[PDB]
């Protein structure tokens, strides 16, 4: 999306946790959809535009929950519970099939930045971009 | 450019759904809180006219709405609809729906144009179980004033004069059983009078006119024998119209003479004819009551032309034409007539055993001037389900029941269908389902586990049931009287699911200022 | 010094694109409506016009273009519902798509439009004759021919859901009027009642309408009635030119009173002279004038509409008579199977049943007083469709078929005539493919992948075969309920590209001031 | 569709490998089209949107003032 | 923006604030009337737009000669 | 040629004597060589142009 | 309605429109100077809305001049402003194809084809288009005599061109005769080019070339020498600023008991005579400062008959010291201790003659040590013509250097970009399918430049461009040579001829530089979809 700054400068970008913090928002609840974008990416880095449309989902469907008397205090921690259930089954699912590598192994790290890569302006240009990227971090 | 000049504004598509969906919602929220006794009353103020409306019926309620947004002045059409064919209901008519696309909404997360597909064919399954579980019978008009009184009652409730339900569910039944099936709902004219207290509106089997006789006069009548003139009890003239001139003087000395004359024709036609009332159209000359008084006869100048009419077809005489050629043969038969004695001014009265019918409700309320009104629109509510069922032998239980069943076997296509189109199927039950839902938010009872709980009590009972606003046991609505006329329960459906449609498909606007 | 300030003017390449691709503008937003997964418009004119027609003439209607290459779009519509019913929002597609592909040539171009135009005029009258090859009157001839070329006008409109009603709803009304072998499309009359819905609207097989009343102890319905068409005031209305009446003498008043009740009261009894049940009028008697006829068991009439009262007589075969002292027994209607009252939604209307008569009244209810109308225009596009497909039981593969197989035959010609006129000949070919194109486009079934696979079969075969949505993929139209009377594609092409050459014989544009 | 035909691949094969790959144009392994993300990618997403939620979900009323 | 309509120039005073605006001044007219019953009561002075001077005690008269716009207020009012 | 009248309405025509004839002109000079054109659509239908 | 965020002043579009609203943006300020590019096209006027005007056929900075409102346009601005680094030349054409890339993209996404997809349809066109130029410009390694040409179709579509062949040389002789130098062991042309100046009056042709430098600049004193030529100048390009002396800053001046403040007074004006002077002990036969000399320092290199310059270009005594084999002296002090100067400072030419030309006078450094110095003095009607004909100096200037810096050239004309147009839709689309589509109008977009090249003549030329088709197709396909391709298009008379037979050629680089960026730009604008645009800092306006 390009973004016209309230200065004048253009921005043209995939990053939706800066996309978001660019287009000036005012519900003071909208606001805080941001910042838990901008928070994934001072984590893990990655993920800025897909927690967002998490916490719609959520915030979504604890409408339809609200609506049929169900307590949002109730659906707080009710939810909260399939969070740490969540981060939980997480591993049950990569403990075990699939992969978990850390080191010894650029197949799949360069793979990781190649999904990671794919999907941005730099689509094409990534096969340098991946790699580049895995060996500028793996050597830290 | 052009276009044909802006300012003109455009929205289509992701929005034009939302603020539509959304949009409805919007209405439906504050329209559900008045379903079930446990229902509440909105008021509206008027600018020009700066008086206010209480009352609780969704045709009004939303009539009473200035709308900017199509989308809503939309739906306050679909309540002015179902009011007119149906009568009851309206308040909810538009609940299923603003509840059906905001279903309709989520699902379009998905083609539309294909939902209205499914709208129209899963809650026709729907439309359809509703009349198999429905309970004709009987047409023995022993049993009919039974059924009436329990439609009428449970249409009446919820109603600030829910108060006396069985006073008004009698004043209702009764002007609907004159005049067979089907006639219209115009001959039996519901005034009002502001006069204390609730209760003391009775029906009557007359007409309560507003006009007093004239001069000195009794008050009452016995073996009243009306007379129903319609020319001016006044020298006539020729509509075409002609000039008169004295050109003989002495012309005047026979033409005085004339004048007196040419009146107490009026007198002696009225005698004569047996007549012991009268009343006409047009307004009588100071110089006639004089007459009529001395006589005993008994002025009532002027009448309304529907009042004309009332006051006929009360005793049917005939609306005579003109004074002297009206026969004796013609003349009404009023069992009484009198001066009810309100503060201020007293409306005169035509009482009839048959009678005749010409049903006039009158309702007083002193206790509030604005609450006749609140009132007897609410009375209206009644009778006009109370023909329906005439009209329409069916009826089916409501408190929930209605939606139950559809939702239930609705339920079932949806799990069979095993394609996308079905997914609507489920939706077009899950906004049914929704009804009873938000009619629980009002009585006070869980809604989620009060609907499950329904849910099963169908399939044990099936379809018979419901869910009870106040009376303990979550009893059938066949137990508890509670029941309305199939019919509108089914116009209330399918009219909804058809705002659903159009509304449904519009995806791109313009608007202009 | 001329010229006059101001007025605009765009000399040069200008009005030549910007009118081209200014045209393109009302055509790219109907563009969208087309075929089964229809996108119906809203639209909000000065007031609350809240209208919501998808009847291509009916939305540019309202856009109330004011650009002369777009207000030609909203004409080369307007005339569709003069010829064809439907198809009025497929022609603005090809107006344009026309102009659009024209585009091309004329920019990279050094091609003046006097080149491009006649290059499309053959082009055009070339297609117009395989059209007139694939019509075939009438294979499996049956009275269901009108029928299910009717479920391919109704199909995607705002009554496709309930259309198998509204189906048979328009060709019984149409097969009314001895239009067989001439006969209007007016007489089937379509009334507008308040409440109700779709599904609840009533096929009168007579007449319909309501009127003033001033005394309802007349009789409601009568069976087997019979019926005068008066026309006339009976009250007392004053003689045309100025009338009056001077009087001499001091008992003559009264007799010019009773001479007046005299006159009125004879024409009274003139009426029950001819032994009628319903005294219909186009004007107004009230009082006495009802009283009366009343009395006599006669509901009296308040003048009826001008062209209501007009479909009385031909439906009860009665004459309205002006006269009433001269009322011959052979010009009153009795057709009327049953006439009763039967009040609906907060009206009261007086339905005629019953047939041997012309008009074919519909009194059509609806849920939404801007539904109501959307059906109406919505059985106008239908109506006539069913009086085209019995004026010429020619029927045309629609359904994006005729149009696939024109192409092919426009291709095929153009590349044995190669040169400058090769590719304006490939021009109405390719933008031929303008409906299949959003056709699809709207559904939502790739098109690409459709017309690719289209185009591959269509050319080896399958004259007949158009996009049916209805299983995906896409086969022979010929086969499916699929008909579009002839006129309609045909008369479209024509129609459409008349003006899509009209807007390049454009130099420039000359405006004014106010 | 892809939800659907998801579902099912998901119930038989544990959801092990199967998603939806936009090249793929339909519902392969995500491993065996090399379609990786870390495990902090997703699980430190739920975490926020849910502790988010809570937040956001225990807000009854806004009124304004300068802080 | 939004609009939300509803229209402009209209506003919903809902729920509790209808509680509040509807019960809120039924009382209002409380104050005005509370002088007139009791012997020991006293009167009071009207005055209107067209510079007029009304000094009695009788109810109806402090209260159809009011100017008043909350509902529950002109409908005891009634 | 399009033109659009003083009074909004539209028209388009190849004929030279009908252009002027929809065209509200200024120049004194102008206005001769335009009378010219309609001063012959008048005695003599065609030729407008060749006029001009 | 929303309610999003946030109004007013901050919006956005979606979808459809952007992608609209971006492609007009794009072919605005393409269409404006789509005239321009071909021999048959021209020049324009921009005016400064305060009269002043601006006659230019140059692409650049003909859309500088226009102001490039909203984002998409500036991004061509800025596509353009990129070819002059790469190139130099071109920046008309090169917003073209990106602009035809944009149009014919969107042009298939609006026939829902997605973005995605033709993205890619461009990224492997692009790649294979190369793979072809490494058929056509390799050719083009042996082909003075090809520069000249090259210098020539630089002029075409450009007001020098009715004087191309003489202003060819002129261009190509600077550079190739005066102009090299060597950088960490790298030989190249000065991509910072040869002063060039402009004299007001006189002839068209007569543009005075030199064999030196032409530093702009008038004698200090009038009381100088106006010319000093024969051989063996000594020349000293000096930067000490030898005009005065004011006491070191901080280094305040506080006298007591004398008496003395005299005693110091000239000491102030001595230090700086006495340095003058070791200067003009050296040699000294012109001065040329770039901080300027003073009146009271004057009279000293005045009476020496030295000529000297106050103030001059600092730019240009550095490469006049490069040529003179002087040194650019910074400070007196050369180690210590050290006053100082050295003959081995002072430069080596042969003429110092401050020429005349109308009204204006400059001095002028003909002959050096190191052969490598030359200036065009222009010369035309006015200032509005003499600098556009800079305009076409600069530009064609770079197209020689870039060619002299890379072996490989090109048979421009519309021939490159009409073999791709036919090579890769032919040859290309063996992936089908979707991507097809993509590629096709990626070479489609390729026509849109040898179109325009034609549609600038009145003259219907549709035909023209179509035969360039057959022709170049004819390469390869369809249903030992000897090659009958290669030709190109002769805008000046109608039909096909080969180009490499003609003067005309462009360097390789110019034909990639353009056609790789012209791709990135329209990419970047396929991604997007929505634009939020929010409001600036607005005035108080503080109602209270
Ligand atoms: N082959 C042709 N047949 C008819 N007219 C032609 C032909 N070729 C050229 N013309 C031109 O068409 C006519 C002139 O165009 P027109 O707009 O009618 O001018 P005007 O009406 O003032 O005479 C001819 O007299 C001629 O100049
Ligand atoms: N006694 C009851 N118990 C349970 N449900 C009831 C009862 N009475 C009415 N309902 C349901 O809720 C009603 C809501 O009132 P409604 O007729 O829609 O508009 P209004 O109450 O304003 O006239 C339904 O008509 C009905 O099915
Ligand atoms: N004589 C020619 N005939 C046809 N095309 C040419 C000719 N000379 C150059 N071209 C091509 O078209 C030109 C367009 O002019 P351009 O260089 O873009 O602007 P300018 O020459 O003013 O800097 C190219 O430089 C070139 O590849
Ligand atoms: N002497 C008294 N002692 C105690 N109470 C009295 C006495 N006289 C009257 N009352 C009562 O006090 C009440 C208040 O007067 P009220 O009826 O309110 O006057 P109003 O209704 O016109 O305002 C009774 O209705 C009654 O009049
Ligand atoms: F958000 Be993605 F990783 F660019
Ligand atoms: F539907 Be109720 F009568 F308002
Ligand atoms: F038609 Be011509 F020009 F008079
Ligand atoms: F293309 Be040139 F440099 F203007």
């Amino acid at each position: 999306k390009i973004l016209i700054s309230p200065d004048g400068e253009i921005t043209i970008t995939n990053d939706g946790a800066t996309i978001l913090s660019q287009m000036e928002l005012d519900n003071e609840i909208a606001k805080l959809l941001v910042q838990l974008s901008k928070s994934q990416d001072d984590e893990i880095g990655d993920g800025t535009t897909g927690v967002v449309v998490l916490a719609s989902a959520l915030l979504d469907q604890a409408l339809e929950l609200i609506q049929k008397g169900i307590h949002p205090i109730k659906i707080a921690n009710g939810f909260d519970e399939a969070a740490k259930l969540a981060i939980s089954k997480l591993e049950e699912t990569c403990d075990d099939i699939s992969a978990s590598n850390d080191e010894l192994f650029r197949d799949f790290l360069l793979r990781a930045a190649k999904t990671s890569l794919g999907s941005k302006i730099v689509s094409k240009d990534h096969d340098r971009f991946a790699e580049m990227a895995v060996e500028a971090v793996i050597n830290v | 450019v052009q276009i044909f000049g802006d300012q003109v504004t455009e929205e289509r598509a992701e929005n034009a759904r939302l603020s539509a969906f959304v949009g409805a919602i919007a209405v439906g929220d504050l329209v559900k809180s008045t379903l079930g006794p446990k229902g509440m009353d909105k008021l509206l103020q008027s600018a020009s006219s700066n008086t206010c409306m209480v009352t609780n019926d969704g045709a009004t309620i939303l009539k009473s709405i200035p709308l900017d947004n199509p989308a809503a002045k939309v739906l306050v059409n679909i309540s002015k609809v179902q009011d007119d064919e149906v009568g009851d209901g309206t308040t909810s008519v538009t609940v299923l729906s603003a509840e059906l696309l905001r279903e309709a909404e989520k699902l379009i997360d998905i083609h539309p144009q294909t939902i209205i597909e499914g709208y129209r064919l899963a809650s026709a399954a729907a439309l359809d179980a509703l009349t198999k579980a429905a309970v004709d019978n009987s047409h023995d008009k022993t049993m009919f004033r039974e059924d009436l009184i329990h439609i009428a009652k449970t249409t009446l409730s919820s109603k600030i004069l829910s108060q006396d339900k069985d006073h008004f569910a009698e004043l209702a039944t009764n002007a609907i059983l004159r005049l067979k099936g089907s006639t219209n709902l115009e001959h039996i004219q519901i005034i009002k009078i502001l006069g204390g207290k609730l209760s003391d509106s009775f029906l009557d089997e007359g007409f309560i006119l507003a006009k007093k006789f004239g001069n000195n006069q009794p008050k009452r009548i016995e073996n009243a024998k009306i007379l129903i003139a319609n020319t001016t009890l006044d020298t006539d003239k020729v509509k075409i119209f002609g000039t008169k001139f004295k050109v003989d003087s002495t012309a005047k000395l026979a033409q005085l003479e004339k004048a007196e004359r040419e009146k107490m024709k009026n007198k002696i036609a009225k005698i004569s004819k047996f007549g012991i009332n009268t009343f006409i159209n047009r307004q009588l000359i100071y110089d006639y009551p004089e007459q009529l008084f001395t006589d005993l006869g008994i002025n009532s100048i002027e009448h309304a032309d529907f009042e004309g009419v009332e006051r006929l077809a009360l005793v049917t005489g005939g609306e005579v034409v003109s004074t002297f050629d009206e026969p004796s043969k013609c003349k009404l038969g009023e069992c009484d007539v009198i001066e009810e004695i309100m503060l201020g001014e007293q409306p005169f009265l035509k009482f009839s055993g048959c009678k005749a019918g010409e049903a006039c409700t009158i309702v007083l309320r002193g206790a509030t001037d604005q609450t006749l009104d609140e009132a007897e629109r609410s009375l209206h509510d009644a009778l006009s389900v109370l023909s329906q069922t005439t009209k329409e032998t069916r009826t089916v239980l409501g408190g929930g029941c209605a939606e139950m069943v559809m939702s239930k076997a609705v339920d079932t296509e949806a799990q069979n269908i095993d394609g996308k189109k079905s997914l609507a199927v489920e939706a077009f039950a899950r906004a049914l389902r929704q009804l009873p839902t938000i009619l629980a938010d009002n009585a006070g009872f869980d809604s989620s586990e009060l609907v499950s709980k329904l849910r099963s009590s169908i399939y044990n009972g099936i379809s018979t049931s419901g869910l009870d606003l106040n009376n303990g046991t979550i009893a059938d609505m066949r137990q508890l009287g509670i029941v309305e006329s199939y019919k509108l329960k089914r116009a209330v459906v399918s009219s909804a699911s058809e705002a659903a449609e159009v509304l449904l498909r519009v995806d791109n606007i313009i608007r202009a200022r | 010094v001329f010229m006059n300030a101001s007025q605009e003017r765009t000399t040069g390449r200008q009005a030549q694109i910007s009118n081209i691709t200014a045209a393109k503008a009302v055509a790219d937003v109907i563009r969208t409506c087309l075929g089964p997964k229809a996108m119906l418009k809203m639209l909000l004119d000065p007031m609350g016009g809240l209208v919501l027609t998808n009847d291509g003439h009916a939305i540019l209607r309202e856009i109330d273009v004011a650009h002369p290459a777009a207000k030609s779009m909203l004409e080369l519509s307007r005339t569709q519902d003069e010829e064809v019913g439907d198809g009025t929002t497929t022609v603005i597609i090809l107006a344009g798509e026309i102009l659009a592909q024209c585009a091309p040539y004329l920019i990279e171009k050094n091609i003046h439009p006097v080149i491009i135009i006649q290059a499309l005029k053959k082009a055009l009258t070339d297609a117009l004759e395989v059209i007139k090859q694939v019509s075939k009157p009438v294979d499996v001839e049956n009275d269901a021919a009108m029928k299910k070329l009717i479920q391919a006008s109704i199909g995607t409109k705002y009554v496709i859901h309930w259309s198998e009603k509204m189906c048979e709803l328009a060709l019984d009304a149409v097969k009314t009027v001895r239009k067989d072998l001439i006969d209007i499309k007016r007489y089937v009359r379509v009334e507008k009642i308040p409440g109700g819905d779709v599904l609840d609207s009533r096929v009168l097989k007579g007449v319909l309408l309501n009127k003033d009343v001033v005394h309802p102890k007349m009789s409601r319905h009568i069976e087997n009635p019979r019926v005068v068409l008066l026309d006339c005031p009976l009250e007392y209305k004053k003689g045309e030119s100025q009338t009056n009446i001077e009087i001499e003498k001091e008992e003559d008043w009264n007799r010019i009173l009773q001479i007046e009740e005299e006159q009125v009261q004879l024409m009274c009894e003139q009426i029950l002279a001819v032994r009628p049940t319903l005294v219909i009028t186009e004007k107004g008697v009230s009082d006495l004038a009802q009283h009366y006829l009343l009395k006599g068991g006669c509901s009296v009439l308040r003048r009826v509409k001008k062209s209501d009262n007009n479909r009385i007589a031909r439906v009860t075969g009665a004459t309205i008579v002006n006269r009433v002292e001269d009322l011959k027994e052979s010009d009153v209607g009795t057709n009327c199977g049953l006439f009763k009252v039967e009040m609906i939604g907060d009206e009261y209307f007086s339905f005629l049943d019953n047939g041997s008569g012309k008009a074919c009244t519909i009194m059509l209810r609806g849920g939404s007083k801007d539904i109501l109308n959307e059906i109406d225009r919505n059985l106008q596009d239908a109506m006539a469709v069913a009086r085209n497909v019995m004026l010429s039981p020619s029927l045309s593969p629609g359904g994006g078929a005729t149009e696939m197989a024109v192409s092919v035959k426009l291709a095929e010609k153009a590349k044995q005539l190669e040169g400058i006129q090769q590719w304006p000949y490939q021009a109405v070919a390719d933008a031929m493919e303008c409906i299949p194109r959003t056709l699809i486009q709207n559904a939502g079934g790739d098109p690409i992948r459709l017309l690719s696979q289209l185009r591959a079969k269509h050319a080896q075969g399958n004259f007949t075969t158009g996009i049916d949505g209805d299983k995906g993929k896409i086969v022979d139209m010929v086969s499916y309920g699929i008909w579009e009377p002839e006129v309609i594609k045909q008369q479209s092409v024509k129609t459409a590209i008349e003006s899509a050459c009209l807007l390049l014989r454009v130099d420039d544009i000359v405006s004014g001031v106010r | 569709g892809t939800l659907s035909t998801l579902k099912s691949k998901q119930l038989k094969e544990k959801i092990s490998n199967i998603g939806v790959d936009c090249l793929g144009y339909g519902s392969n392994d995500m491993k065996e089209l090399f379609v990786v993300d870390p495990f902090i990618g997703k699980k430190q997403q739920i975490l926020l949107a849910t502790q988010l939620c809570r937040m956001i979900l225990k807000i009854d009323n806004v009124i304004i003032s300068g802080k | 923006m939004s609009l939300q309509l509803l229209n402009p120039k209209a506003e919903s005073l809902r729920r509790d604030a209808a509680l509040k605006v509807n019960v809120t001044s039924a009382e209002g007219l409380q104050s005005v009337l509370e002088t007139n019953l009791g012997p020991k009561g006293t009167l009071k002075m009207l005055v209107d737009g067209a510079g007029n001077i009304k000094l009695t005690k009788d109810g109806k008269v402090l209260l159809t000669e009011m100017q008043i716009q909350s509902p529950t207020a002109v409908l005891i009012a009634r | 040629k399009i033109i659009v009248n003083h009074l909004g309405k539209i028209i388009i025509t190849n004929d030279a004597a009908t252009m002027l004839r929809e065209l509200d002109i200024v120049h004194p000079a102008v206005k001769v060589l335009v009378m010219a054109t309609e001063q012959q659509k008048i005695d003599m239908g065609d030729g407008t142009n060749l006029v001009m | 309605s929303r309610s999003d965020t946030l109004f007013l002043g901050g919006e956005k579009i979606s979808g459809d429109d952007i992608r609209n609203q971006n492609v007009l943006a794009t072919m605005a300020v393409a269409n404006v100077v789509k005239s321009s590019l071909g021999p048959v096209g021209l020049d324009k006027m921009l005016v400064d809305d305060i009269g002043d005007f601006t006659v230019t056929n140059d692409g650049a900075t003909i859309l500088s001049l226009l102001d490039v409102q909203h984002p998409a346009g500036k991004i061509l601005v800025e596509l353009a402003q990129q070819q002059d680094r790469e190139i130099g030349d071109g920046t008309t054409s090169v917003v073209i194809i990106a602009s035809e890339l944009l149009k014919r993209a969107n042009e298939l996404v609006k026939n829902k084809i997605h973005p995605t997809t033709i993205i890619t349809g461009f990224r492997v066109a692009l790649r294979e288009a190369i793979r072809f130029i490494n058929e056509v410009l390799s050719t083009s390694v042996d082909t003075k005599e090809t520069l000249i040409n090259i210098a020539k179709t630089s002029m075409s579509s450009k007001i020098i061109g009715a004087d191309s062949d003489f202003f060819s040389n002129m261009v190509v002789d600077a550079l190739l005769a005066v102009k090299t130098q060597n950088s960490k062991g790298e030989i190249k042309y000065p991509v910072k080019a040869v002063n060039v100046l402009k004299a007001h009056g006189k002839s068209a042709t007569e543009s005075l070339l030199v064999p030196g430098y032409a530093l702009n600049c008038t004698v200090a004193s009038q009381a100088m020498p106006k010319r000093i030529a024969g051989g063996n100048v000594k020349i000293a390009c000096l930067d000490l600023n030898l005009q005065k002396a004011r006491m070191a800053m901080g280094v305040q001046i506080n006298i007591d008991d004398p008496e003395q403040l005299e005693q110091i007074r000239k000491r102030e004006a001595g230090i700086v005579l006495e340095r003058v002077k070791k200067i003009i002990d050296a040699g000294a036969q012109v001065v040329l400062t770039t901080k300027g000399i003073d009146d009271l320092c004057l009279k000293e290199f005045v009476e020496a008959k030295i000529m000297g310059v106050r103030r001059c270009k600092k730019e240009d005594l550095r490469r006049i010291a490069r040529a003179t084999g002087a040194t650019l002296v910074s400070s007196m002090s050369n180690l210590e201790g050290e006053e100082t100067f050295e003959s081995s400072y002072l430069g080596l030419c042969d003429e110092v003659v401050q020429a005349k030309f109308s009204d204006d006078e400059c001095i002028l450094i003909k002959g050096t040590s190191k052969h490598s110095s030359s200036s065009i003095i222009l010369r035309g009607a006015n200032d509005y013509s003499l600098d556009e004909m800079e305009r076409s100096l600069h530009d064609s200037l770079s197209v020689v250097k870039r060619t002299l810096e890379s072996g490989n050239v090109v048979p421009g004309g519309g021939c490159v970009e009409a073999a791709l147009n036919i090579y890769l839709d032919n040859f290309a689309t063996t992936v089908g399918s979707r991507e097809q589509l993509a590629i096709a109008e990626f070479a489609a977009a390729l026509l849109i430049i040898p179109k325009t090249l034609a549609v600038n003549a009145a003259k219907d030329s549709s035909e023209l461009v179509a035969k360039l088709r057959s022709y170049h197709a004819a390469s390869q396909m369809a249903k030992k040579r000897r090659s009958y391709r290669n030709y190109g298009l002769d805008l000046i008379r109608g039909k096909i001829v080969d180009e490499i037979h003609a003067g005309v050629l462009e360097p390789t680089i110019s034909k990639v530089k353009s056609l790789k960026s012209a791709l990135e730009a329209c990419v970047a604008i396929l991604r997007i979809d929505t634009m939020i645009t929010v409001d600036p800092e607005p005035p108080k306006e503080d109602p209270h």
